[PDB]
């Protein structure tokens, strides 16, 4: 009983839901099917416009997603990365590849205990709304990170 | 003290025995349906032979020595005859029997001693909890064991690899004295037990479609 | 065990049918005799579906069925 | 095998008086000896502030076999070799006993000796001849000691003394 | 076989007096031997506290032999060895005459003593002669032990010391 | 191999009054010899000055022998042979029985002898009779000496006398 | 503590995968059966990664693996 672990450390599901309470407050949207999550993320909020590069105070809110993600016992992750008709075909793919990148290079950083990541952009090929009005405040230009629970 | 570890052992083994045979009771004729026997029986009331297969064996015998083969096939009980096929009764069931002496030896006064001796029957029920988990888990595998044997059996037949149990009768008309008579005996052997063959040809594939 | 309630009551034992009549012409829910057929699925005893308890007595409490198996369910520990 | 001077545990069921000798059973209640049965007895001490029960005779289930390991007792819980049991029983009495006969001697000499300086007279006669033989009675009688006795309740704890195999 | 130490009940129907030793038997009632019956005797205690007896001569019907299986007794339902009998027999009788004889002998003698400081003179004779004899006869016979006595309806536990087959 | 006269340690678990001698085992608790026990016995002194557990038998678990290394016992934590026990217990009761069998015998006594310079003389009467026969009966008992007991939880140490292998 | 705390509450024990299950249908992040996925990594004893204890109470303080390798921070020393 000394020896034996009796749950698994730094796992209390009471705080598990209230932050996923204070997430979807913020407006991060999230999604429990199976064992399957899904974590959306506007683009807004992460970068500035067309941009290739993080905003300085994101990084709380990036902080607090991975203390969410140091919680579950996981395997492989992916991320994708969504945007919206700007110039061309193959500069936006560039930039959703290049954001997805950044954003995976920092989740490494920081010590999630994952196996496997996965990552891809793919511009504005795939939307999630016929309202195509707004610019880089769209919802469909947004960023992606889904996985499967392990056990 | 130790009189309370096995007291609580042998509650906690019997309740969880009492309970597990309950529950194997009230869940009754889906277990015949997946363990349906007289359906598995041959057409001369003959127990189809017990078979094991293996895959990827490796032996290391010592140093510069090792053995390897793909599949190995195992006799582990021969066919032989029966009247009643067998159920899952006989493999599934455990037994019951009240532990119902008790008498205060090490010696329950103080408060302590009591807590203690509570704390000592816990962990003894526990005990027996795991112990009748671990008897059903083996009596599971062992009746696993007996069925894929007999599926192994009419899977080999059904792929021309084993001798089917040849058979031979006697029949024999009106028997014995003036005061003792029988109407036929008849009189049945089997000569060739199921035995599987080296044959190379013999061997017929088959493919799904 | 009031069994021919709020009838005539007990007329006797039809042993045959192994049920007790009661004094208008129906059986009772009740049974007079041993032989009779009822409803069995669950009983006590040890070393079921072998040999029974061996007649022998051993120096540990280790208790084996008299077809050769040995049952550890009813038999004691440390 | 059974290493030397370890502690088992038995259980007293019967009672007895310690004034005759005799083979007391009990039941040893844990260890690797299970439904075993023991017979052995008690001796008297002078001083009653112990007492305990040798314990040789036996007797294993199993197979018909008498082993004769012999150990003493403990108090179980207790650690200590008194027995728990009454001391005080046959004190009073004969105090009472004697001394009663002493004032009766006493009445009688001394209210006669203060004769000098009818129903006194026979008070001085009664306690006067009736003191003597039941004081020397009394001395007589005085000797018994008091008996302690068992209880058919309480268990002992056994220490070995030697191995058997 | 019988094993070493253990609790057997007998029926016994006959009551004896602890003053001849003779045959007195059990009934063995209960347990492996069924028609069986226990011959033996008595014991007699210097102080009578307890009452026992030693039942030694075994007898088992069927095959016609006689085993010596010797065992005691205990009072049954009771966990004890103490025999439910009396034990105050000669007391008071020896006390009361022992004690008159003293209060004769003084009573003559005391008031023959008062004389100087018929009929009650004759009385002083009496007391003073009757006294003395009657005293030397009481320590004489004072002496008899009280007896003990079971009863012809109660039956007995006996507990084992060997075994038998 | 043990060099001899060494001093190695052991904790007692049992206690026992210095009435009857018997077996008492150690737990040796550190050393060489891990799950030790020592059996020996005890001896009464006639001075209260020291009191010893004689240690004999020495069982070793591991290998089955039985080696004999015997050796004494010292105080734990004052290297001295002394016993941590009470030695008052049978001072007072004695020394007050025997002085009120006196003050007794003497009350009697004086204050008849003071008579010629009735509840009075039956304080004379009791004091004068009871007195003697307890004070013969206290210098009969006076005798009997006050027990020492150890206790159950004391450890102790214990010197070395020959070598073993 | 409550294993389920600010959910359903404990319903029952999934022994196939060794984890407790709250009333919502989420898996716990309490064991329930000793057969889980355990993550540990330190781990007590000696002899290790040898033949383990070496059965034989030894008079001398130096014990020995079976497989030969001797283990003196195992042991006490001189």
């Amino acid at each position: 009983v000394p020896k034996l672990p009796c749950r698994v450390d730094g796992a209390c599901d009471a705080t598990i839901i209230k932050m996923m309470t204070d997430l979807n407050k913020k407006g991060i949207k999230v999604a429990s099917v199976g064992q399957n999550y899904l974590i959306s993320i506007p683009a807004s909020a992460l970068f500035a416009d067309q941009s290739p590069r993080l905003n300085w105070a994101s990084y709380s809110l990036l902080n607090e997603i991975a203390a969410f993600l140091k919680q579950f016992r996981k395997i492989a992750i992916t991320v994708t990365s969504y945007s919206s008709k700007y110039v061309s075909v193959k500069r936006e793919r560039a930039l959703t590849l290049a954001r997805s990148r950044v954003v995976s290079e920092y989740l490494w950083s920081q010590g999630v205990d994952s196996r496997i990541i996965f990552t891809q952009g793919l511009g504005s090929d795939k939307p999630i709304t016929s309202y195509t009005l707004g610019g880089d405040r769209s919802p469909n230009a947004r960023v992606e990170i889904t996985f499967r629970r392990a056990v | 003290k130790e009189t309370a570890l096995s007291v609580g052992a042998q509650a906690g083994l019997a309740w969880r025995a009492k309970i597990i045979d309950e529950q194997l009771n009230k869940q009754a004729r889906n277990l015949d349906a997946i363990y349906d026997f007289n359906s598995l029986v041959l057409e001369h009331n003959i127990l189809p032979p017990v078979l094991l297969e293996g895959r990827n064996t490796l032996n290391l015998a010592d140093a510069q020595s090792i053995r390897i083969s793909d599949r190995t096939y195992k006799v582990a009980k021969q066919a032989h005859f029966i009247t009643t096929p067998p159920t899952w009764r006989q493999y599934l069931w455990m037994d019951y029997v009240k532990p119902e002496a008790p008498n205060v030896t090490l010696l329950p006064k103080t408060k302590a001693e009591k807590e203690i001796w509570c704390i000592y029957t816990e962990r003894g029920w526990k005990n027996g909890i795991d112990q009748a988990n671990t008897i059903l888990e083996e009596n599971i595998a062992r009746i696993k064991e007996d069925f894929g044997g007999m599926i192994l059996y009419r899977k080999l037949l059904a792929m021309n690899m084993v001798s089917p149990p040849y058979v031979s009768h006697t029949d024999l008309g009106v028997t014995g004295d003036g005061s003792e008579i029988h109407i036929d005996d008849r009189v049945l052997r089997i000569t060739a037990l199921p035995e599987l063959n080296v044959n190379s040809a013999e061997w017929r594939a088959a493919v799904a479609k | 065990d009031g069994c021919c309630s709020k009838m005539g009551g007990i007329n006797y034992c039809d042993s045959s049918a192994g049920r007790l009549v009661c004094n208008n012409g129906f059986y009772s829910t009740c049974y007079c005799t041993r032989h009779a057929v009822m409803d069995l699925q669950f009983l006590m005893g040890c070393c079921l579906w072998h040999g029974g308890v061996y007649p022998q007595l051993n120096s540990s409490g280790l208790v084996v069925c008299n077809d050769g198996y040995v049952s550890e369910e009813c038999s004691l520990q440390k | 095998i059974i290493k030397t001077g370890d502690i088992m545990f038995a259980v007293l069921d019967t009672s007895v008086n310690s004034d005759e000798p005799g083979p007391i059973l009990a039941t040893i209640v844990t260890g690797k000896l299970k439904g075993s049965k023991l017979i052995g007895s008690f001796n008297l001490p002078s001083n009653a502030d112990k007492m305990v029960i040798t314990f040789n005779t036996m007797s294993i289930p199993g197979a018909e076999k008498t082993i004769s390991i012999s150990a003493y007792a403990i108090d179980p819980n207790t650690a200590r070799t008194a027995l728990a049991s009454r001391t005080n029983h046959h004190y009073l009495m004969r105090y009472g006993s004697l001394f009663a006969s002493s004032f009766l001697q006493g009445f009688g000499n001394a209210f006669q000796s203060a004769n000098t300086t009818s129903t006194l007279e026979n008070a001085v006669i009664g306690l006067a001849t009736v003191g003597k033989a039941w004081s020397q009675q009394a001395q007589q009688l005085f000797n018994t000691p008091t008996t302690v006795e068992v209880y058919s309740g309480t268990g002992l704890g056994i220490l070995f003394t030697q191995d058997v195999t």
